[PDB]
């Protein structure tokens, strides 16, 4: 699908990393990444603070998940 | 009818408005974008009007008269247009009252004729009275350098500026003969003066660490053709099918270049300069013979080499004559600024010089280089013309004062016309105060106080706001500028007011 | 065309909207941007020089930001985002003075006198590096690139790239002039491999496949001969279109380098003599070949001698990673006049981000050697300069009294911008930095954009060059003057 959105072109290049490194579960990566944007959208509009602070919270939460 | 005349009034004000902030050394600079997409910023009215190329006939007249002011004189191109355009505004209410513009133009011929006579009375010839030979030109350079970022370092800058004028014959002087090469980076007080000519040295190719900055007596010879054999445009194709013949069909070309060696080798020229970039072929054998070569030199700097050592440009290496060579006293090369700078020193026959400038940034030096050009014109015209007049508001106020008294004896419409011309002379000191930050309303009232006490030399102080005499401020202006400014502004104004209808045909 | 009425109002709003783009990217916590090249390549970086260079616009006021940023990369390189934000602060404070009747040149001249007095204030509170200890100076070079690379994957291997910039600046820069030439720094990188294979080379790389495979991968010493001699010839070596072998052994040139290619049978004569040939070399690559190896360019085989020919350690071929190009390494073992930056990465974007970060890292080393006295940045320098100008504003009367107050408030924009970019209250943080420097004691405490242990960066040994920060405040005042000195806008049409 041709995408004129310049933000959507980045997601295509990110999905190519999963195919070259492993190649399994490529669709699950995009689905999980889309759900992270749904929660991040509610955190911004209710805050309007730079997301880099929220990004630091994901690194602490991802360590406990592993 | 009168409708096109009114349109010509606003056309001159629009052109004048652009030159108002550019009047004076402290005045503002205008930004004009040429169709070439090149950024040009200058405070000189000549270059400003040349880049506009206005199709309007009356606005083009103000542009054409600026070239005549720059040709015969070269100074005052900004003030001649402001003074010429001011008469358009003063004559605007006179047209609605029924007064014809012909009687207005007639009053200017009698007003300027009486003003030129007063200029010679205010010009006093002084040379050795209360002044020495060395301190005469030094005090003139500090006037234009005042109220600038270089005022602290101006002590070292005046010594280098005076030596640039004294290095040339005092009978013939030109501002284009003194070159300036900007050096990015370094301290401003560490700049030095150079007797010869220098270039930008854009040559980035290898073969460094040789050709030291210390030369004895190198010989200079101009080059025309290219030393490298590489063909940029044409080519050739020859191929053979023999296997054993592939050996020698890769080999011999450059042997043909050896034909031009013995011709140049027997000459003994230690300097190789050309209008074309020198190739990568031989950077070494020249250094073995103590021969110097510099490529990627602009064509403007090549003409100064001919006027320096008396060289000549020859197409080939055959007919080059031995007497065309020339030598300097000493060579110097500096690596300051992460770039090598080549310069010649000690040329007795040099008709040009080069002054190097150093600063913190390239944009900072651009304001220092252009501020020096205003000081060079004051030093240059000091020795050329011995008749000088007091500037900085001094002369401009008295020319308007005398016309007020002489108009009382004149009857008819010419009284209010000369008084309008005298009032039109107040635009020059106005913009000088407004561009410098001083209030033009308070100074205009206070300056006319002492101006009526009988002293005609009271000027306007450009450093600290106050009224006083410019004689202590060392503000000097030549008499040829004030005389030709009134004639050029009146002639350009008379041509616009004499045209009621403008016709433009398309084709 | 607008003069004297709407010109001063439009120039402030035009420069504020352009400068507001990079305000969010200031600092290590600043946010990146997505740029699209006209060829279809997407570039993402935090450097303001890339964003401002890609801007193509007809606005005459915003053109000064592009022309100034070109000279900032060579002199400093860190004054890209910082100066533009600082220059916008002087324009916003000057807009309020225009409505009050303040002359614009007085605002331009007021910032010049306020900047010169603020420099002398930091001269008393600055600290010495070399006077404290010698090894503390090297610790600053190791952590110089760590701050800029801490936001990238490179931050894991950062300990390896720290020692590469220490030995490279010493060779190219002499303690006399204390200057580093940009033309002597060769920045080369390719796609593929990793960042752990990056090595510090004292000479030009000059990737070569050695033409015919029969040529050996190493240069023989040739019976104890001195070094390895090279020959650079750009002549179009070609057939005879409208002798030499005997003069080659006299000079002793080991390898011949050319800009263009060679035939197959041409290198067979020099093959038996163990004299390799080099072809397909760019024009810019020839600059670092003669300077690093101290070699020369052969004018001819007849008059060439052995005295001035350069000598290096050796020339060998060393494969880099899994790349099939089979690159090589040319060493020296002696101090050269130039260095070559060798950067690798697994992605094309990682290489481009690492090359630009190394450029700014080499300039900081030059500033630390040129000026030993330094100050603590990261928001502490702007707050210190603010309290110094604001305190002296009451002692200076006249029109310049208000010019010093507006200049002191303009310096507070940077620490508030760093506070806004850090996700904290800019006003609540600015009041804290001013309280610690007055009632307690005079010190340097800045705003932390990246999460650290505590305040007082002096404990963490975070230092910034003083001459590097001094060059930024001078270009900011120089840029602010050129904007106010232009009251007119003139542009032609497009046909």
């Amino acid at each position: 699908i041709p995408l004129d959105n310049p933000a959507a072109k980045v997601l295509v290049n990110i999905s190519k990393v999963q195919d070259d490194e492993v190649g399994d579960g490529t669709t699950s990566v995009t689905v999980l990444s889309a759900e992270l944007l749904r929660e991040a959208e509610k955190l911004i509009d209710q805050s309007k603070i730079h997301p880099q602070t929220i990004i630091e919270g994901y690194r602490l939460a991802s360590a406990a998940a592993l | 009818g009168k409708g096109q005349i009114i349109s010509n009034i606003n056309a001159c004000v629009a052109v004048q408005e652009a030159l108002k902030p550019t009047l004076g050394p402290l005045g503002s600079d205008i930004l004009i974008v040429t169709s070439n997409q090149k950024t040009t910023i200058s405070n000189d009215g000549a270059t400003i009007l040349k880049l506009l190329d206005v199709v309007h006939p009356a606005a083009k007249t103000l542009v054409d008269i600026s070239r005549a002011q720059d040709a015969e004189v070269g100074d005052g191109t900004t003030s001649v247009t402001i003074l010429a355009g001011e008469l358009m505004k003063e004559a605007k209410p006179f047209l609605e009252e029924g007064i014809s513009s012909h009687l207005i133009m007639k009053g200017y011929r009698k007003a300027v004729s009486l003003a030129v006579e007063k200029i010679n009375e205010l010009a006093v010839d002084i040379t050795s009275e209360k002044s020495s030979g060395r301190e005469l030109l030094e005090r003139c350079a500090r006037t234009a350098m005042s109220s600038k970022l270089i005022h602290n370092n101006a002590d070292f800058f005046v010594k280098m500026c005076v030596d640039a004028v004294l290095s040339l014959d005092r009978n013939d002087l030109d501002d284009k003969l003194i070159g300036i090469k900007k050096i990015p980076g370094g301290a401003m007080e560490e700049s030095l003066f150079i007797n010869g000519v220098a270039f930008k040295k854009t040559f980035s190719y290898a073969g460094f660490e040789q050709q030291p900055k210390k030369f004895n007596n190198p010989k200079i010879l101009s080059l025309n053709v290219e030393l490298e054999l590489k063909a940029e445009k044409d080519n050739a194709e020859v191929r053979v099918e023999h296997v054993e013949d592939y050996q020698a069909i890769v080999d011999a070309e450059w042997q043909l270049i050896f034909e031009k060696l013995r011709q140049v080798e027997e000459t003994g020229a230690n300097i190789v300069l050309s209008k074309l970039p020198i190739g990568d072929l031989a950077t070494q054998f020249f250094a073995d013979r103590n021969i110097f070569c510099a490529g990627r030199v602009s064509a403007d700097d090549m003409n100064r080499v001919i006027q320096a050592v008396g060289g000549s440009i020859q197409s080939t290496t055959s007919d080059i004559k031995p007497e065309h060579l020339g030598t300097c006293a000493l060579f110097e090369e500096m690596q300051i600024g992460s770039e090598r700078y080549n310069l010649f020193q000690g040329c007795p026959q040099a008709k040009t010089c080069t002054l190097l400038l150093r600063g913190g940034a390239e944009q900072v030096i651009a304001e220092v280089e252009r501020s020096l050009h205003d000081a060079i014109m004051i030093v240059k015209r000091a020795l050329q013309n011995k008749l000088i007049v007091a500037g900085g508001g001094a002369t401009e106020m008295e020319v308007s004062k005398c016309l007020r008294d002489y108009s009382k004896t004149i009857a008819g419409k010419q009284q209010m016309i000369i008084n309008a011309f005298a009032k039109a002379l107040e635009v020059i000191p106005r913009q000088l105060c407004e561009n410098a930050g001083f209030d033009a309303i308070e100074i205009l009232n206070k300056l006319r106080l002492a101006h009526s006490k009988g002293e005609k030399w009271y000027g306007v102080v450009f450093e600290t706001e106050n009224i006083g005499d410019n004689f202590a401020k060392f503000v000097w202006e030549p008499a040829l500028v004030k005389i030709n400014a009134l004639n050029s502004a009146t002639e350009a104004t008379n041509l616009i007011l004499s045209v009621d209808e403008t016709i433009t045909n398309k084709g | 065309r607008q003069h004297g009425l709407e010109a001063k109002k439009s120039h402030i709003l035009a420069a504020r909207s352009v400068a507001s783009i990079i305000k969010t990217s200031l600092g290590p916590r600043g946010l990146d941007k997505i740029l699209i090249s006209p060829d279809g390549e997407i570039t993402i970086t935090n450097d303001g020089a890339t964003i401002l260079s890609q801007m193509e616009l007809d606005n005459e006021i915003a053109k000064l930001l592009v022309q100034l940023s070109k000279s900032q990369d060579d002199e400093i390189g860190d004054g890209t985002t910082g100066v533009v934000v600082l220059a916008s602060a002087l324009l916003d404070q000057a807009l309020e003075l225009i409505q009050k009747g303040i002359h614009p040149i007085k605002i331009a001249n007021g910032f010049d006198e306020a900047a010169k007095l603020a420099i002398s204030k930091l001269e008393e509170t600055c600290d010495d590096i070399s006077a404290s200890n010698d090894e503390l100076f090297r610790d600053f070079l190791l952590r110089a690139a760590k701050t800029s690379l801490g936001s990238k994957i490179v931050s894991k291997d950062h300990d390896r790239f720290a020692e590469m910039a220490v030995e490279a600046v010493i060779n190219v820069m002499d303690k006399d002039r204390k200057d580093v030439d940009f033309d002597l720094i060769k920045m080369q990188g390719r796609v593929g491999g990793s960042i752990s294979d990056s090595k510090l080379i004292n000479g030009v790389i000059l990737d070569k496949d050695f033409s015919h495979p029969q040529m050996p991968k190493c240069v023989l010493p040739k019976e104890g001969s001195d070094g390895v001699k090279l020959a650079i010839l750009t002549c179009p070596f070609e057939p005879p279109k409208p002798e030499m072998i005997d003069d080659v052994k006299k000079a002793g040139a080991d390898v011949v380098i050319c800009q263009w290619g060679f035939d197959d049978e041409a290198n067979h004569l020099l093959l038996q003599n163990d004299l390799p040939a080099v072809r397909w070399v760019g024009g810019q690559e020839l600059e670092h070949i003669a300077i690093s190896t101290n070699g020369r360019i052969v004018p001819r085989f007849q008059d060439l001698s052995k005295d001035k020919l350069g000598t290096c350690s050796r020339i060998y071929e060393q494969e880099f990673g899994t790349t099939k190009d089979r690159m090589l390494i040319i060493e020296q073992s002696k101090e050269t006049k130039t260095v070559t930056c060798f950067v690798r990465g697994s992605n094309k974007m990682i290489v481009d981000e690492a090359e630009r970060a190394l450029h700014d890292s080499l300039c900081v080393v030059r500033n630390l050697v040129k000026d030993s006295r330094v100050v603590y940045g990261g928001g502490a320098a702007e707050v210190t300069m603010s309290l110094a100008v604001s305190e002296e504003a009451d002692k200076q009367r006249g029109i310049d009294q208000y010019a010093f107050r507006g200049f002191a408030q303009a310096l507070d924009t940077i620490p508030m911008t760093l506070a806004e970019n850090s996700g904290l209250d800019p006003i609540g943080t600015l009041s804290t930095l001013k309280s610690k420097q007055l009632k307690e004691k005079i010190s340097n405490i800045g705003v932390d954009c990246l999460g650290y242990g505590s305040n007082d960066m002096k404990e963490l040994f975070v230092v910034d060059p003083f001459i590097g920060k001094k060059q930024q405040i001078l270009l900011a005042t120089q840029l602010c003057r050129m904007i106010l000195k232009i009251d007119n806008v003139i542009i032609s049409g497009k046909d």
